[PDB]
């Protein structure tokens, strides 16, 4: 179950290690526009949280 | 000039614009950065199924 929109559902992720490809290789999203990122370089970037 | 064509789906179209990524994009046909030409597209339900 997701949330509504209204009250729209937040989780921190961190102290773990991403594999964006995972994701961004789907064929499965309909939409997957990124801002101030590229989706490909994305898996060799690096985040605080 | 040479005329390129082939069969994609209707949600695929967006993806054949420059500077674009995908499944489409990135691994059946990718345009250059500084495209030349036009994009001509058409609904074939009618004929491919």
């Amino acid at each position: 179950r997701f949330a509504s929109v209204y009250a729209w559902n937040r989780k921190r992720i961190s102290n773990c290690v991403a594999d964006y490809s995972v994701l961004y290789n789907s064929a499965s999203f309909s939409t997957f526009k990124c801002y101030g990122v590229s989706p490909t370089k994305l898996n060799d970037l690096c985040f605080t949280n | 000039v040479y005329a390129d064509s082939f069969v994609i789906r209707g949600d695929e179209v967006r993806q054949i614009a420059p500077g674009q990524t995908g499944k489409i994009a990135d691994y059946n046909y990718k345009l250059p950065d500084d495209f030349t030409g036009c994009v001509i597209a058409w609904n074939s339900n009618n004929l491919d199924s």
